C-alpha cells in the first residue's frame, strides 16, 4: 500500500502523499492497495506490477520427509517471459510530478 | 431460463461493458492496420487483438477474454455464489451512464386484466383486440409491462395519456373512450423505443449458443426480445433506473462480443461507445 | 495448549478438529482459502467484508475451520439485534489473535443467538456508493448509542456469562482483560463511581 | 450406498486425479524396464513404484499412495460439508478438463410415466415397449434419467428428435407417432455412449472390494454401472456439468487405481492421459 | 452433403494427418506440465500450443493449425479442386499407411434385391428379413453396401461364404438355403468392424459443426456413421485401398481434431499414433 501510495501520489490530479495515506481509516490496506492498483491498470495509466506464481517441479530423489510447493522469488516465468500481474508494457499519458519532483 | 440478479450487480456490469469496449476498440483497431498478406486475418487478430491489460484478466490472447466474459456473466447473472475479487470491481463507487436504448418495440407486452372479455392479436407495429360483450367508456383495457418510450401515432376507438405526440409515461395503459358493441376493434400503434438495443442481432445468435452451451442447464437459447423481457422481470424490485441500465447493457454486451470474437466482423455502436 | 494461556478454555468457548484422517486434506484447502481474500477484519470496507460473514450452527465439534473467516452459532430459535451481532463480531475478531496455530485443535466462540438474519439484512443493505467499516459501524451501533454497562449486559447475553462472571473473571485473566480493552471498555474499580465500566476517550 | 458430495468435490478430484495418473504412468515405466532376475516384479514395483514427483504424499512407498487415496476419497465422498457455499476456491484453483466418456450403453436407464400404461423390457443396447390398453399418437412412453449421447438407430413405431442420425438432446425422450393398437411393441436403440468410462473393469472389481473393506458401511461391493448411476444421483443439483464430469473421473479412477496396486498389470488409457 | 474428391486426395490427406497427429501430440505435451494455478488450462494452450517447423504453417499459435486445417479439407474434400502450393508436396506417391479402423458396425447398410420380396428391420448388430411371397433355396436375400470385415455369428435360415467363422469376401451376401414358405424370417449377426474409428465420438460431434459453421453450403451437422456412409460413397472408382483408407483418417481426424481443439480434453489412439 505505501508503495502504491508513493506511486500514485504522482499521476493523482488532486490528490496528495497525505489524501492518499489519510485512505487508511475508511478501508483496509489490501483494499486500498486494489483501489490504486486498479488505478494504475486504467486507459490514461498503465504500470507493469511484478507478479509471481506457484512452482512444483521437483527432481526425484528418495527422502525421508515430505515436499511442498514455494513461490519463486524472481517475476521471470519458466519458459523466460516476463509475469507481470495488471499489463505487459508501461503506457502512461501523463508526467509524474510530486511536491515539485 | 432460471436466474437470480443480486444486490452486486452494477459493480459486474460495469466492468464487463468496460471488458466489451475495450475489446471491440481493439478488433477495429487491428481490423484497420491488416494489410492482406500469407497470414489470414484470424491469425493476425490471435496475436495481437487479444492482448488488454486490466487487474483479473491474465491473458495476451483471446482465450483470456472469453475466460473473463464468462466468469463476470457467471458472477451476475448466473444461480452459483460467485465473486471474482481479482477484477478492478473495489473501485467501482461511480458508474459511468450506459448508452441509451434504440431497440425498436415492434412486438410490445400487454395483459389482458380479467374476464376474457377481449381477445389479443399482434402486428408489426400495433395491437388490437376484440370485444366480445358490451363495455363501459373509460375503464381499462388493456396495459404494458415492457417498458416503452416514443411517440404514439394511429389511436382509433380508445385515448392514451399523451401531450404533444409524447407519451407522458413509460408504462402506458389503453382505455376505451365510448360504451362501444361487441365485435368492435380497437387499436393502437406505438413508434416507440423498448429496453435493449437493435443493431448486432446477427452476433448475438452466434454468442447466445457460445454462452448456453457453458452452463447447458441455466441458459436455453431464443430471440433477444424474450431474453430482455425475462432479464427484465427477473430485476429486483428495488433497484434504481440508473443501475438497471448498466445490468441490462452489461447482459446483451456479454452474447454479442462472445459472437463477434467469433466472426471477426464490425461491432456495434453500442457496445463499442459505453 | 499452555501457550494457548487459559481464555480458550473458558465455557463459552468451543474446541473443533476435524477427523484424523482429513486433517492433510484440510490443511491445504484452506491454504487455497489465503491465497484468496477468504477473511474479514474489522478495519476493512464493509462493501466486500459483509459477503465473507457467514456463522454456521454447530451440531458436532469435528467440523474443519479457518481461524480469519468461521463464525459459529448455537442451534436456537431466539433471534439477536444488530447491536448484538456487532459486539459478538467485535469480541470474535478481537479474540483471534490468542488463538493456538501450532496446535491442530482451533478454538472459537459460541453466539448462544441467531446471527443471520441481521447478517442477511446488512448484505442485502449495502451498495458500491456507502464506504461504511465494519469499525464503523461498530461505532455508530454500539459506542455512540449505548451506555458501556448496557454494552456488556448486551455482549454477556451473547456469550451465556453473567456480567458477574465476566466482571469476576476479567481480574483473574489479563488476556480477558485486554480482549474487552480492545472493544473501548474501560475497567477502573478504584474511586466509588455510579459504573464500574465507561467507554474511552476516542482521538 | 450412503453417501455426501460436498460442493469441494471437485478440488478434491483433480488432486486425485493428478496422484491416479502419475502412479500409472510410474508402473507402465517400472514395467518397461523389470530384467527377469532373482526379485519377483512385486518386490522390484514396491521398492521403487513409489517414487513419484508429487507433493501431498508423506511416503515414497505405495502405502503411501493407498493412503493418500483413502484420504482423498473420504474428503470428497463421504465427508459431508465443509465451509460455507460462498467460500471461493474456484477463482484461484482451475481444474483440468478430464478425457471424454467412453462406456458403451447397453443397459440404459429408463423411467415409466404415471398410469401403468405399458410394459418394460431391456435388451443388448435398446429397449422394447408394450402397451397394455389403447395409446394415442404423440404422448411419453418413456423417458431416460441417465444422460447418453450418441447416434440412433431402429426406431420403429416411435419418434425421437434427432437431426443427421445424432441426438439433439442428452436426455431423449420417446414419443409415439402413429396410433397404437392394445398389445403393441416398439423400440428404440442407440449407438450411444454413458456416463462413465468402458476399460478397467477386471481392476474395478478389486479395487471397490479394498475400498469397501475400509468404509465398510457406506460402500458396497457391485458392478461399475450401478456405482456410476448411484454416484450421478447423489451429485449435488446446483453443480455445473463441467465439475461433476471431473468429480466421476475420480469416482471412478480411485477405484481402478486400487485395484490396479494389487494385480500388476497395466492401465486403462483414461487413468493415464489425465 | 454435395463434395468433390480430386484425383490428389491423398496427397493432401497424408499432410493433414500428419498436421493433425503434430497438433494432438503437442496437446498431450502440454497438457502433462500444466501448473494448475490461477490461469485456466485454456489460456495455457492458447499461450504454448502451436507448431513452429512445419512449412505451410504461418502463425506459432494453435490458430494457424486451424486455418491450415481448414485450408486443407477445402482443398482436399470440397468443390474447390485448388492444389495447395503452399504446403510443399514433394511426391505424390509417397503414403504413409494409416492406422487399421476399429469402429463397431452396429447400423449395417444392405440394400433389397429389388424384387419387393423381403421387409428389412434392424437391431443392434443384426439385420433380419421376412418372405412377404414365396421364395426357393439358392437365391439373393441381401447385400451389403458398405464394406464389412470380421466374424459371423447366430446364421438362421440363410448362407454365408466363411472360413472358421470368419468372412472371407468384404461385401458378404445373405442367400436362403431352405425353401421357406409363409411369411418366414430369417437373421443375420455380424461381430465386425466397418469402417471410421469408434473413438472420439464426443470430439466428432463439436468439430462437425465447428466446421460446418464455415463451410455451410456444403457440410452439414451429422453423425458421424452417416457422415462416413457419404465421404465412402462419393470416392473415385479408381481409387486403391492404399488410398482411400488415408482420404477417410483425414476425413475423419479433420473434425475430431478441431473439436478436440475446442474441448481441450485427450486425444484419441488412431489420431495420436499415426
Amino acid at each position: 500500500f505505501i508503495i502504491a501510495a508513493v506511486i500514485w501520489a504522482g499521476f493523482s490530479a488532486d490528490d496528495s502523499y497525505a489524501d492518499i495515506m489519510r485512505r487508511s481509516a475508511r478501508a483496509s490496506d489490501r483494499q486500498n492497495y486494489d483501489i490504486i492498483k486498479a488505478a494504475l491498470s486504467s486507459r490514461k495509466f498503465k504500470l507493469p506490477r511484478a507478479s509471481t506464481t506457484l512452482f512444483d517441479e521437483n527432481e526425484p530423489v528418495v527422502r525421508r520427509y515430505q515436499i511442498g510447493r514455494v513461490y519463486a522469488p524472481f517475476p521471470v516465468d519458466r519458459y523466460g517471459s516476463p509475469v507481470y500481474s495488471n499489463c505487459t508494457k508501461v503506457e502512461l499519458a501523463s508526467d509524474y510530478n510530486a511536491e515539485g519532483f | 431460463m432460471n436466474l437470480e440478479i443480486n444486490n452486486f450487480a452494477p459493480a459486474i456490469s460495469s466492468i464487463g461493458s468496460q471488458l466489451c469496449s475495450l475489446s471491440a476498440q481493439k478488433l477495429l483497431t487491428c481490423r484497420k492496420q491488416y494489410g492482406n498478406g500469407a497470414k489470414s486475418f484470424e491469425e493476425f487478430y490471435a496475436e495481437i487483438g487479444g492482448i488488454i491489460g486490466m487487474m483479473g484478466i491474465n491473458s495476451q490472447t483471446p482465450s483470456g477474454i472469453r475466460e473473463a466474459i464468462y466468469r463476470l456473466y457467471q458472477s451476475a447473472f448466473l444461480f452459483g455464489d460467485i465473486f471474482p475479487e481479482s477484477f478492478g470491481i473495489q473501485n467501482t463507487q461511480n458508474i459511468k451512464p450506459p448508452p441509451g436504448f434504440t431497440a425498436p418495440a415492434k412486438k410490445l407486452e400487454v395483459v389482458l386484466p380479467q374476464g376474457g372479455a377481449f381477445d389479443l392479436i399482434y402486428n408489426n407495429g400495433e395491437i388490437r383486440v376484440t370485444t366480445t360483450r358490451n363495455v363501459q367508456a373509460g375503464d381499462l383495457v388493456c396495459t404494458v409491462t415492457f417498458p416503452i418510450q416514443g411517440s404514439v401515432i394511429a389511436t382509433r376507438n380508445c385515448h392514451v395519456n399523451e401531450i404533444g405526440g409524447q407519451l407522458t409515461t413509460t408504462r402506458p395503459e389503453i382505455i376505451a373512450s365510448v360504451p362501444m358493441p361487441a365485435r368492435t376493434v380497437i387499436v393502437a400503434s406505438f413508434d416507440a423505443i423498448e429496453i435493449g438495443y437493435g443493431e448486432g442481432d446477427d452476433l448475438f445468435a452466434i454468442g447466445i449458443a457460445i454462452l448456453s452451451n457453458r452452463f447447458n442447464g441455466q441458459i436455453t437459447p431464443m430471440s433477444r426480445h424474450n431474453y430482455m423481457t425475462q432479464m427484465f422481470a427477473n430485476l429486483p424490485a428495488n433497484m434504481s433506473e440508473r443501475d438497471s441500465s448498466a445490468v441490462l447493457h452489461f447482459a446483451q454486451a456479454a452474447p454479442v462480443v462472445l459472437g463477434m470474437m467469433e466472426r471477426l466482423t464490425g461491432a456495434p455502436k453500442w457496445v463499442l461507445d459505453y | 495448549m499452555n501457550w494457548s494461556k487459559a481464555i480458550n478454555f473458558q465455557p463459552f468457548m468451543l474446541e473443533t478438529r476435524p477427523p484424523l484422517t482429513t486433517i492433510p486434506i484440510m490443511d491445504q484447502l484452506v491454504e487455497i482459502g489465503e491465497r484468496s481474500n477468504q477473511k474479514w477484519s474489522m478495519t476493512d470496507r464493509l462493501f466486500f467484508a459483509i459477503r465473507k460473514i457467514n456463522p454456521i450452527f454447530v451440531t458436532s465439534s469435528q467440523i474443519p475451520s479457518k481461524f480469519d473467516y468461521t463464525i459459529l452459532q448455537m442451534p436456537t430459535q431466539l433471534i439477536a439485534s444488530l447491536k448484538e451481532t456487532l459486539l459478538f463480531l467485535a469480541f470474535s475478531y478481537y479474540l483471534r489473535e490468542y488463538q493456538d496455530k501450532v496446535g491442530q485443535m482451533k478454538f472459537y466462540p459460541v453466539a448462544m443467538k441467531n446471527m443471520i438474519p441481521i447478517v442477511n439484512y446488512l448484505k442485502d443493505r449495502v451498495h458500491n456508493n456507502f464506504d461504511t467499516t465494519l469499525e464503523q459501524a461498530y461505532r455508530q451501533n454500539v459506542v455512540h448509542t449505548l451506555s458501556a454497562s448496557d454494552a456488556f449486559d448486551l455482549l454477556s447475553g451473547m456469550i451465556a456469562t453473567t456480567r458477574l462472571d465476566l466482571i469476576q473473571r476479567t481480574r483473574i485473566c489479563p488476556e480477558l482483560l485486554n480482549v474487552l480493552n480492545k472493544m473501548s471498555f474501560i475497567l477502573i474499580y478504584a474511586p466509588n463511581r455510579p459504573s464500574i465500566l465507561s467507554w474511552k476517550n476516542q482521538s
